[PDB]
């Protein structure tokens, strides 16, 4: 339905048949979805119509928490622990919210590996694509922190990464 | 191995001198004091426990008399610790101030320009 968004959680316009059937014979399938629809479908959508009467009565709502974006911890200096404490509680929102964008992909993997049926190695090449740019970019940048990570080791990683890639490129560079 | 008993200007057997004064006392309420009455009151318990009298009940007086002495004294052995504090304090910002030589001021980087080792755990 319209709850989700259907950008970040695509899927393909949902192509599918029509009945062509081919025998005088009846086919039970579509007698039992008739019992099925008019025993179950019916009472429940009843029971929901109830439910949702009642629930517009009283309607409330809350509010997604926005947070500001705060100074990180390349510009706090060496012992400043209250620049230091902002800035890790920022690193760790930002650690939570890669976890999720990590999460949504690999969401759309699996619904694809499942939808596309036995076309899945051809028609799901887009989405372990995507996959693979997003776990390459986590990988670099929170694997091997351990327990008891932080921004510093982060950013220390980050360093020693950038030095690597300095020098390689300068040394390129002579060829 | 004897830090305070030479300071210049300091009477003999005191216990405390006129320039305590000058700092807040502690509060009747405080943590310490409660403490120093709940030892009093554990004194006086024992007390009874040991001359085979009832514990809870026996001796009112004598466990009345037991809190407050031990408050009484709590009261000024707090404000002696505390005053020696504010001594120790105050001497260390005076000798830190005068000797600026030896507590110089070096300009503290960002964790940005500042390279950190690495040491990935695997
Ligand atoms: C860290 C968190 C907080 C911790 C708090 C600090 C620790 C506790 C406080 C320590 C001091 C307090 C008590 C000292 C005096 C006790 C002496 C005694 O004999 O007690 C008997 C006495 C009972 O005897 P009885 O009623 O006359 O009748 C009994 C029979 O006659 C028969 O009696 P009996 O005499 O014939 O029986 C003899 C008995 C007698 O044996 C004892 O009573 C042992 C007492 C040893 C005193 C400990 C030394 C000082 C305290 C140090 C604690 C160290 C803590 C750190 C870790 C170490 C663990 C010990 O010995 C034995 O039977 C042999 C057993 C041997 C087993 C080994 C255990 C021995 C050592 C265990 C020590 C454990 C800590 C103390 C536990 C509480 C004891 C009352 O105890 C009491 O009834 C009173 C206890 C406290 C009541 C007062 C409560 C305050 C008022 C109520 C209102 C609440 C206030 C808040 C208001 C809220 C708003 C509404
Ligand atoms: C197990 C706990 C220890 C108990 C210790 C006995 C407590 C009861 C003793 C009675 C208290 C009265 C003693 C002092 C009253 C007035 C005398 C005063 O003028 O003395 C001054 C000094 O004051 C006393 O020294 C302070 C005594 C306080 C002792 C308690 C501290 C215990 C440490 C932590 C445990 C908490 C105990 C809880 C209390 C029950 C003199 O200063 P000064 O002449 O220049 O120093 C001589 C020593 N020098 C030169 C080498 C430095």
């Amino acid at each position: 339905p319209d709850s989700w968004d259907k950008d970040v959680y695509p899927e393909p316009p949902r192509r599918t048949p029509a009945p062509a059937p081919q025998t005088s014979l009846p086919n039970p399938v579509t007698y039992l979805t008739k019992i099925f629809d008019l025993l179950v479908d019916r009472p429940v959508t009843l029971a929901r119509e109830f439910i949702e009467q009642q629930h517009a009565k009283n309607r409330y709502y809350y509010y997604h928490r926005e947070f500001r974006r705060v100074p990180d911890i390349t510009e706090c200096e060496e012992k400043d622990i209250l620049c230091m404490f902002e800035a890790e509680m920022q690193w760790r929102r930002d650690y939570k919210v890669d976890q999720e964008i990590v999460n949504i992909i690999q969401e759309r993997l699996k619904a694809c590996q499942q939808r596309e049926g036995e076309s899945y190695r051809q028609n799901c090449a887009k989405e372990l694509e995507q996959f693979t740019q997003v776990s390459k970019a986590f990988q670099d940048r929170y694997s091997d922190l351990g327990a008891h990570y932080s921004a510093r080791k982060c950013l220390a990683k980050q360093k020693q990464r950038m030095l690597a890639e300095r020098k390689a490129a300068k040394e390129a560079a002579a060829a | 191995m004897t830090m305070m008993s030479g300071r210049p200007g300091r009477v003999p057997l005191q216990f405390l001198p006129n320039e305590a004064r000058s700092l807040p006392p502690p509060k009747l309420t405080d943590p310490r004091l409660v403490y120093m009455g709940f030892l009093g009151y554990c004194s006086g318990l024992i007390d009874n426990a040991i001359r085979r009298r009832p514990v809870v009940s026996a001796g009112l007086h004598r466990q009345l008399l037991y809190v407050t002495s031990f408050v009484f004294f709590g009261y000024y052995l707090l404000k002696r610790q505390d005053y020696m504090y504010a001594l120790r304090d105050h001497d260390m910002f005076a000798y830190v101030k005068s000797h600026p030589e030896d507590f110089p001021e070096k300009d503290k980087k960002t964790y940005g320009e500042i390279l950190e080792e690495f040491h990935p755990v695997r």
